[PDB]
Parts: structure tokens; sequence; C-alpha cells
RNA sequence: CUCAUGUUGCCAGCACGUUAUGGUGGGGACUCGUGAGAGACUGCCGGGGUCAACUCGGAGGAAGGUGGGGAUGACGUCAAGUCAUCAUGCCCCUUAUGUCCAGGGCUUCACACAUGCUACAAUGGCCGGUACAAAGGGCUGCGAUGCCGUGAGGUGGAGCGAAUCCUUUCAAAGCCGGUCUCAGUUCGGAUCGGGGUCUGCAACUCGACCCCGUGAAGUCGGAGUCGCUAGUAAUCGCAGAUCAGCAACGCU
């Protein structure tokens, strides 16, 4: 990109519901083409979640997504000796992928026989406020709360 | 009524387009009964090789040798028109089976 | 009569498009025999879903060549450029979205020294 | 594996040269070139020799070398170790 | 990694009198002794047996592991000795190269 | 290769020519049903007094040109090495470069 | 429960259960469960003895078990390695023997990866 | 995209077979296979711009700013590689380093290096049921249906120098129903002991393939590295030059 960026995809949208941050997860966890299989996965993780708190599971995904969505994040310098980390600001593109891809692969390293159940309760998890992928935001946070004395470079 | 069926091969594009104008031409000369040569497929017989001796096999090249094939259906197949078809003159880069 | 032909790599379908209800009819079968993919459903919808008239035009198929995302794709285009002989009008605003072209992005030939289109071999330096 | 329907291999040299000798009803060692000939238990009397690519082995017959090559009984590589 | 050190020793066709080993071995253990990121050693024995040498008869190339780049020294003489002390030579270029561009 | 192997291998081809004919084909043809005199044919064992050279694994496509007994395409009837002249001197009907 | 010589589990289907015998795998098993006409929809903790009892008289007659194969691998290999055949040789070596690679890989008879 | 072009392939409009079906006449209408030409040329818009190029957002379009990928290697270096594809200057063999012969080897292994695939599982293992691609190969050969074999396999040959015929009217992922219910495990398949097939005169070093039993290492990988910017990567399978049959999981 030494001569500029090409323009962002023309996404999809959901074809059920109509919010393009549903097909944004399935893409997210597709894993070797097989497009219609995670999507199944998807519709049944929903279903879970709509049959488990009377809920559109859309609204719940939203309330877990601005739990672990991030604003301030970390990016790394080698400089004079001891490579420095450095705060910056996280658009809200890269804030969206970084968050799902955190939830998801947190969810593949559960214990639920099975990744239709991982994967929602994973989602409760981190909505109602308890799961690995709000511990790893924490974690983040608390590295750039660290990290604030080296933000002048303003990079 | 009748059939007798031409199946032309060639290799020249120009040239079998060529003989199917003139063995067109001359089945019409008797005002025997002409159809035209249908637009059917051809062969690609394609061979692969590698370029220079002893090794270098990541370099390589193609090569293509087409057939290209023209089925020439004449009804009203006139004795005199027959005999007269079997006795058509052509250079040496086109073959023919007459069946 | 109205016929028109929808293509998309290898994947060609041609349709009759009568101005009944929207009864589909797909070689002897329909969009709920076939197709189990609902992705691939919203793309066969989408002119129709365009131009809100969905089920107000027949439409009968026959499917050959391709896939089915391919041949989902063909379905949709054909059926919006037979809405274009229906009546053009509409055309300049479905361009605003683009649902009648067709998609020049066909698969690759494989490339000799490699191991298939663009994945080359491990450049090893041992 | 050797197909049935064709049956064994049975090579000309030592099966006529075989008949011979058990027709003479002797016994006594006898050299051949064969590995690729198959095995009779009409050998356990013979002692029967055959070359390696440097030199020839004998080698006497037990019942259940049946079915068997003759090479199968002779050392082909040496590998005594590094 | 001591005498983790990957020798390799290789000669496509030259009459090797044992004692080459000797000398590369002991002109190899001579670098490990101060560079600690090695792994691979390949030692190369190679003869142009022309008629009327144009001062190439023997050639040697060396090439070494690395932690990211590989060291690369190749020479050429008319024995053995030479040949050897001069990569050993150029080697130690690479490698001091590469240790002043470590810190 | 050489003057002799490709000699030997033209023998080879006369040979077979000759005695596949027919003399390499009977007990083949007898000895491949269920009906076959196996059960004392000696067939098989008067097969062994043929030549090995009757059998035709010992044959091998070498070009005409050069005799490279590698590389060989049966439909040029060549080694690799002159199909790429050949068709380098446009030698040959209708061959060229193509892409797709 | 408890059989010709070894020990069934319990939450294993039939068909499954049995392939923990030397002499018997799945498609032994299947047999025998064709043969026999139970359904291999079942569990173990919920078999009867009498079809134990003639599922074991059965096997025994026509199906050589644990003991009986291990001695015929044995005397196979006595046999072969008492004839001197190469088969044998290799087996005293500790090699693959089919006519395999040797030189690198067969590490599953070279023992492990021992580095020298 | 306009016109023609009608079978060995389509088959909408029509009439006739009905167990397998375009199968047969009938329409070249859509497809279409094969050829010829228009279409992209910053073509025109208006604001920028030595007013020049160079751009910025547009219409229209199937494509729009070298449509995409291909073919194509400026002069020369690395004395790059091949005197064993081939050609050849010089030196040597000649009673032999030539040459005709059967056997053996190029597959030896206490190890090292490199390339890849098959796995460490529930997106997964197993049976059964349902639909589709492109694509090529073929004659002293490709081989169909029937039946028999567990299944590789088989007498036999219909039809075929082949848009037909062998190529199931061409597939695997996937879908529907159910089981397995997260563990050295219905994962994984090594490895061996035996029962066997085909071709080849000949399957021991040494061939591929089915079946029985066999059930090992492997519980996601180290310092660093490799490939990838779109129909790409990752995955499923097909087809084939060479080839009697094979290590082909390579190569295309």
């Amino acid at each position: 990109p030494r001569k500029g960026p090409a323009p962002k995809r023309p996404l999809v949208n959901d074809p059920v519901y109509g919010s393009q941050l549903v097909t944004q997860l399935v893409n997210k966890v597709l894993l070797e083409g097989k497009k219609s299989l995670a999507e199944r996965i998807v519709y049944g993780a929903l279903e879970q979640a709509r049959e488990k708190t009377g809920t559109d599971p859309v609204v719940t995904l939203k309330r877990a997504l601005d739990n672990v969505k991030p604003a301030l994040e970390v990016r790394s310098r080698r400089v004079g000796g001891a490579t420095y980390q450095v705060p910056v600001e996280v658009r809200p593109d890269r804030s969206t992928t970084l968050a799902l891809r955190w939830l998801v692969n947190f969810s593949r390293q559960r214990r639920e026989k099975t990744m239709v159940e991982r994967l929602a309760n994973e989602i409760l998890d981190a909505s109602n406020g308890l799961g690995a992928s709000v511990k790893r935001r924490e974690d983040t946070h608390k590295m750039a709360e660290a990290n604030r004395a080296f933000a002048h470079y303003r990079w | 009524g009748q059939k007798i069926r031409i199946r032309l091969k060639a290799y020249d594009h120009e040239a079998i387009d060529a003989s199917a104008r003139k063995i067109v031409e001359t089945v019409t000369r008797t005002g025997a009964s002409v159809v035209g040569p249908v637009p059917l497929p051809t062969e690609k017989n394609v061979y692969c090789v590698i370029r220079s001796p002893h090794k270098y096999k990541d370099s390589r090249e193609h090569f293509e040798m087409r057939t290209h094939k023209r089925l020439i259906d004449i009804l009203d197949p006139t004795p005199k028109t027959v005999d007269a078809l079997m006795r058509i003159d052509l250079p040496a880069s086109v073959d023919v089976n007459i069946q | 009569p109205i016929q028109t032909v929808g293509r998309r790599k290898e994947a060609v379908v041609r349709v009759r498009l009568v101005p009944g209800t929207g009864q589909f009819n797909l070689d002897g079968r329909t969009l709920e025999n076939y197709f189990p993919n609902k992705v691939h459903q919203q793309l066969i919808k989408a002119p129709l879903v365009t131009v809100d008239r969905v089920d107000q035009f027949d439409i009968y198929a026959h499917l050959d060549g391709g896939g089915p995302s391919g041949q989902a794709g063909a379905l949709r285009l054909a059926i919006a450029r037979a809405l274009i002989l229906v009546q053009p009008e509409d055309r300049p605003a479905l361009k605003k979205a683009g649902f009648l072209t067709r998609d020049p992005r066909a698969i690759e030939r494989k490339k000799y020294g490699l191991k298939k289109a663009r994945k080359a071999p491990q450049y090893s330096k041992r | 594996p050797r197909s049935l329907k064709k049956g064994p291999f049975v090579d000309d040299h030592l099966l006529k040269k075989v008949d011979v000798q058990n027709e003479k009803n002797t016994k006594q060692v006898i050299k051949t070139w064969s590995r690729r000939s198959t095995i009779i238990p009409d050998f356990i009397g013979h002692t029967f020799a055959v070359h390696d690519g440097r030199k020839h082995v004998p080698v006497f017959v037990t019942e259940a070398m049946v079915g068997h090559k003759l090479g199968e009984f002779a050392p082909t590589r040496t590998f005594k170790g590094h | 990694e001591r005498p983790h050190a990957e020798v390799v020793v290789k000669g496509r066709n030259v009459e090797v009198p044992d004692h080459f080993r000797t000398y590369v071995s002991e002109k190899l253990s001579r670098l490990e002794r101060f560079d600690k990121t090695i792994y691979l050693f390949d030692v190369e024995l190679d003869h142009e047996r022309n008629r009327r040498q144009r001062k190439n008869c023997q050639h040697v190339e060396i090439t070494a592991r690395g932690r990211g780049p590989v060291v690369r020294g190749e020479a050429c003489a008319d024995s053995f000795y030479t040949a050897f002390e001069s990569a050993v030579q150029k080697l130690e270029g690479r490698l001091r190269r590469a240790k002043d561009r470590r810190k | 290769a050489k003057k002799s192997k490709i000699v030997k291998n033209e023998q080879r081809r006369e040979l077979v020519q000759r005695y596949a004919e027919r003399r390499a084909e009977l007990k083949r043809t007898i000895r491949d049903p269920a009906s076959s005199p196996e059960r004392r044919a000696a067939a098989v064992s008067a097969l062994q007094r043929l030549p090995r050279d009757s059998s035709p694994v010992r044959l091998r496509n070498r070009d005409v040109v050069d005799g490279r007994p590698r590389g060989h395409l049966r439909k040029f009837g060549l080694s690799r090495v002159r199909v790429r002249e050949m068709a380098h001197r446009g030698e040959l009907p209708g061959v060229r470069k193509a892409s797709w | 429960a408890r059989l010709v010589g070894v020990d069934l589990p319990r939450d294993k289907r039939m068909e499954i259960a049995l392939t923990y015998i030397y002499g018997i795998g799945r498609t032994r098993s299947n047999e025998i469960l064709a043969a026999t006409g139970i359904d291999k929809n079942m569990r173990t903790k919920d078999l009867t003895d009498d079809q134990v009892t003639v599922l074991r008289d059965y096997i025994e007659g026509n199906l050589k078990v644990e003991g009986d194969l291990r001695r015929e691998v044995q005397a196979d290999i006595r046999r072969k390695i008492e004839i001197g055949c190469y088969q044998g040789l290799r087996h005293r070596r500790g090699l693959p023997v089919r006519g395999q690679r040797t030189k690198t890989n067969a590490r599953t008879r070279k023992g492990p990866k021992r580095t020298i």
C-alpha cells in the first residue's frame, strides 16, 4: 500500500434480520470455506440465546460488543535498545474486528463438548459481564494505562 | 431421402473454411442440395514440455495441436454428383472422411 | 416471448418470467425443494425484493453448469434482466445497487513451477 | 504374489535337472542361477546353491520352505554396522 | 549447543586422506568459540581438474545458520590450507559484521 | 544414446513382431480360460523355452533421431528436446505457443 | 461383563465392544451380531447371560482367540526365522519387513528418534 | 452484444413412445459449440492543474481509467549449468576404459538435511437416502449392461478413431434422519501374521490392490522462518502426458 488503499469490500447484509454485524461474525468464524455450516451453527447459537433469555439475540450480542469493544490499545515500535509499546486510539472497524476475533477464538478453547454451546454461553458471559473476552479486554486497557508514559511520540 | 456425410479435418482455420466454401460450391454446381459447415467443436491435443537439458524443471512451456473439424451433410446425392464430389482437388493440409 | 439469460462462472440458466404470481419452478422442483441455503435464497430474491414485487411475477428456470452459488448469481441476474424487459424505467435505480452486472471474476489459470494459482512453494533457505 | 490360475513358477532348468536326478534316484549338491524359481516340497532331498552378485551360497532344504523363492535364503547385502 | 554445531562435511570427488576432517572440525570449533547462535555449517571440497588452471585449483563454499540472517563465505585457492583459512577469515568478517550489528 | 543400444532395441522390435504375432499369443489364449490344459499343459514351461526377448516389457520408446530412452511423447514419437526444437523451427503442423 | 479373555466395557455398542478382543475387529463383530440376531443399538449393561453364553460357544467354535492368536504369530515368526528367510533376518534386526523404506523413516521400528 | 450458422448437442411453441430417459419427428426461438465485427478512447461533464500533461467525482456501460490473468527475458555478469539430450576442437582405449551375455545394485542405515501429505477430532468418525460442474483420454484398444464373487476381480462383448459410444443420463464436499457424546477415544493409521487379485516369460532384494485380525507415535508444536491483497488464501474431489503396473501423496 505504498500508493494508497483500496476500498473496503461491499459487505453483504444478514439475510434474515438486516444487521451486517451478523455476517461479519459468520465470516470471522468461517473456517475452510464452509459458510453455510458456520451459518447454521450461527442460527442455532442465536436461537439458543433467544430461547435462553427471551430476547432478540442481536441485541444481547450488541450488549457483549459494547462490553468488550475497546477504544485504546497497543502499538509496538523498536526504539533505542528497549522496544516500546505506544497507546493508540482504535477506530470502529478495527475495534469490532478485534472484539469479535477475541470472542470467537476464546469460545474455541471452552469445555462444552460442542461449539454451539461453547460459543453461545461465551456470548452470554461477555454480555452479562463475565467472560474471558472481557478479561483480555481489561488486560489490554491495563497495559495502555501502564504505557501511558510513551504517548508523546504521537504515532 | 438420402444423405452423404463429409467430416473435414485440418489445422488451418483459414484453409478449412476455404475448402468448406469450395466444396459447398462444387456441391452447388449440380443444383444438388447443400447445407453448410455447422460450427462443431475442435479437439485440442496439448503437450507441456521443459525447455532446458539436465535441470531447471521449473521453467517449462506448452504447445497445442488443435484439430479443426467441419461436418457437411449433402442431401440429394445424385450419383453423378456423388462421383463428381469423389473427385475434388485440394492441397495437402486438409484430410477428409467420406462416409 | 420473454426469455433472458444468466451466466456466472460456467453456470448458465434460462428464464421464463410471466406476469402471474411468484411461482418458482426450477427443473421439476422449486426454491424450497432445492437450495437449502438461505444466503443463496436472498441472492435469488434480491431483484424482486428491490422492486417490491415479490409474488408478482412467476419464474421458470433450467439449471445447468456450475455449482449452486454460481447458479444462484446467474439466476438473480437473469431475473433482473427479465424485469428490465418488463420495463427498463426501473433500470437506472437498479444500477444504484448494481444487481445487473455479470460477475467478471472467473477461476484462474494454474501456473508452472508452483502448486496452484498463486501459492508458491516454500522458498526454503536450507 | 504368484497368481494361482497361472500356477507356480518352476523353471525348466532345475525342474528338468531334478527330474533327471530323482530318476537317477541319487542326491548331491547342485548349483543353479535362478533366484526367481519357486520352491516345491520335492527339493527337501537335494541341496541347491545360488549366486548373489559376488559368489555362490549353498543351502539345505526343509519342509516349511515351500511356496517361496530361493533368493529369500541368500544374503544379497552385508551390513555389519558402522 | 557446543557439540550441537551441525558439521556437514562434503566432497564431490577429491582424494580425502583423513586429516581434512581434523583440520576442518578444529577450524570450525575455532569460530564456535565466539558466536553462540549457530546450528549448521556446510563445508565443501571442490576441484576444477582443468588443464592449465587459472590459479583456482581447489574451491570452498561455507554457509552457516543463524537466528534470522545466515552467514555466507566463499574462498578459492590451490590447496586445502590457503582456502580453508581464507574462508575462515571471511566467515569471521561476516560474523564480526553481524555481532557488531547485534546491539 | 548409443548405436549399439538403438540397434538392440531395433532387434527386439523385430523379435516381438515375429513371435508375439501368434506364437506368444496362443498360449495366452488357451491359458486364460479355466478349461485350459494347465494341469498337464507345460505351456508355461514351454513359454520358458522361448527367448526372454519374446516378452515386450524389454522394449522402450526411444526417439528416432537421438535415442533418448526417456521423456518420450508417443504422439510426436520423440524426445522432449527434439520436440522443443521442431516446434521452435516451426516444422510441425498447426503447433504453436498458446495460453488460457 | 466377563468373556473368553477380555473384560468388556459398559457404554459401548456391541459392534464396538467386541472389537477390544484380538481376533475380533469391527467387521467380525458386526458379522457375529448379524449371525446372533441382536440389536446393535444396545449397551453391555443390559445384556443377558443366555445370549452371552451362546455367543461364547459360537465364537470359541468358529474363531481363534487372544492366546491362540499370539501363539500363532509366535509360531509363524520362530518358523520363518529358524529357516532363515529374509523376513526372519529383518525381524532379527528390527527393521520394516514388507519391502519398505529403511534409510530415513520407519521410526516405529527404529525406536525413538535418538540423536547420534 | 447484432446477424447468420442446426448436430454427434439444445429442445421454449407442437404431436407421438412410456419405463430410464429428448426417447422420435418436429423450431433454430433461448442456450449453444466456431468464426467476423462494434464495445474503453479519460469517450463527454464541470472544479482543480506552467492550462500542458497530471489528476478529482460523474453519466452511460457488461467492463472505465495500463477489465483481469496469460505469452513476451533491454546489454551482460555469476568463467552459472549440460562435453552423459545433442553438436564438437584437442588428449586417451583398442585385445580393450569398446563389446555381447544371465545374476546383483542404483530401494544398504547407529543418523543428518529438505520437500509434502496423512493426523492430534463433535465444523469431527459410521451406515443409509436425494442434485448439479468443468474437463479431457481411446484401436491389434477404452471397455458398458446380466450374473457370480465380500471386493479388488471375471468369460463376454453391445457401442465406439469417438459434441453420440466406455466414459453410471459423470463425482466429493454439502443437505435431510439417527447413532458415537470429548476420551489415546467408533480419532488416527503405522507395523506385522496370514487369506487373495491383475499384468508381466519372472513379484525374494523388489511391484501396485481388496479382504480378515493387527492398532504404534501423535492431546496443536522451541528459539525463527515460509506463502498469501479476490474469485486470492484454506479445503473436497476429478482428469491426464509419461506409463503394460507401479513408490504418482509428485507434475500439469
